[PDB]
């Protein structure tokens, strides 16, 4: 499992950038303010991992 | 003692007369359009006329014309049956009847504060469609009703425009100051920022007086002063269209914990700038010449409409960034008689 880890981390990075990057973001109207659920959902998939 | 502008159409002859071009915007209240009509008859039948004031909307970005799509909405449409086969004349109005004769007939309108000036988007190159912006149109139609299909043939069209100028009362200094705190402890840093006024005239210099007090043992690498430019789209969603109409990238070295205060010269204007698609511009009748977007002001109790311009000066020091932003107003001040509408020479 520990592998398993280490090979996940990569993915883990990922979910952090993207958090960050959504986080940048979270005010931007376009697409109906489809920035907004963008934020949450990477909010909410950052909490349950 | 005065003179107007005048349009025609081939089938019916139908000479729609306008005061003026342009229609200024007090705060309160819009100045009336005004205008006559000249209707002979080309027909036995058909004796309606109606005139139609469109407050057009129209917009697109580069990627939304990739992919396919523009957005266009009709902010204000007013129908007026011009001609009686209500509406009491006015001074110019009589003036032009008096001149014109009998079939002479008025048509009055009167633009609800707070719809937005007629600003339009700087087409790109490649852009050569309807030109994107807030767009004032007024038409004739020599129909019955609405039933019959808009006929080319009868119908004239005229651009206007909705401008608003400077007030006198210059309005409170912009000026803004902050001071963050390093990560080592809690170090200060202060930087402080003036503008001459609130109001400046298009092409007029801008006196930024910076100052900078640095209580840290770190040093100032740059200072960028820019004039930024914020175009608030209101319909769609569509996001604040931000971009930078000047700067000085002046690079200044100050001692640690040490004070340094002068004053950085900015000055708007298009030859510079005449490339950043999208650029908010006040309005163009067709395609002419015309400066930035005059800063539109909401001083009424309002409503977010239309493509809202203004106009913030961004000072930012490097070592990250301490940024602050001097927002101000960018507008014509009041003119003698009238803009010309195009280039003052013509070639």
């Amino acid at each position: 499992d520990s592998s398993m880890l280490i090979s996940l981390t990569y993915d883990v990075i990922l979910v952090i950038l993207c958090t960050v990057y959504a986080f940048k973001t979270r005010k931007c109207p376009e697409n109906f303010n489809e920035a907004k659920f963008i934020g949450f959902t990477m909010y909410t998939t950052c909490i349950i991992w | 003692g005065t003179r107007v502008f005048k349009k025609a159409s081939p089938n019916g002859k139908l000479t729609v007369y306008l005061g003026k071009r342009d229609f200024v915007d007090h705060i309160d209240l819009v100045d009336p359009v005004d205008g006559v009509v000249l209707v002979d008859p080309e027909y036995l039948k058909e004796r309606r006329v109606y005139v139609t004031l469109t407050v057009a909307f129209r917009y697109g970005r580069e990627d939304l014309d990739v992919l396919g799509l523009t957005f266009r909405k009709d902010l204000f449409v007013a129908n007026v049956q011009s001609f009686p086969p209500k509406k009491p004349l006015t001074r110019l109005q009589e003036r032009l009847i008096k001149k014109l004769g009998e079939h002479a007939y008025p048509f009055t309108f009167e633009i609800p504060p707070n719809l937005p000036s007629s600003v339009t988007l700087q087409p790109g190159p490649e852009d050569t469609g309807k030109a994107l912006g807030v767009d004032y149109e007024v038409k004739a139609f020599v129909a019955e009703n609405l039933e019959e299909k808009i006929h080319k043939r009868n119908s004239v069209r005229l651009v206007i425009e909705k401008v608003q100028y400077a007030p006198e009362r210059p309005g409170p200094q912009p000026t803004a100051e902050t001071t963050r705190q390093f990560l080592m402890s809690d170090k200060p840093l202060h930087l402080e920022a003036s503008l001459d006024k609130e109001i400046y005239y298009h092409g007029e210099p801008i006196s930024v007086n910076v100052h900078v007090t640095n209580n840290t043992n770190k040093t100032v690498k740059k200072i960028k002063i820019s004039v930024r430019q914020y175009a608030d789209i209101v319909l769609f969603n569509t996001a604040q269209y931000k971009v930078p109409v000047a700067m000085e990238e002046a690079d200044d070295t100050v001692a640690p914990s040490s004070t340094f205060s002068k004053v950085y010269t900015l000055t708007p204007f298009l030859a510079n700038n005449r490339e950043k698609r999208g650029l908010a511009l006040d309005g163009k009748l067709k395609h002419e010449d015309t400066n930035l977007a005059s800063s539109t002001l909401l001083r009424e109790g309002r409503e977010i409409l239309g493509i809202i311009v203004s106009y913030k000066v961004k000072v930012k020091l490097v070592v990250s960034d301490v940024a602050v932003e001097l927002p101000f107003t960018l507008m014509h001040p009041k003119p003698k008689e009238e803009p010309p509408h195009r280039e003052v020479p013509e070639n």
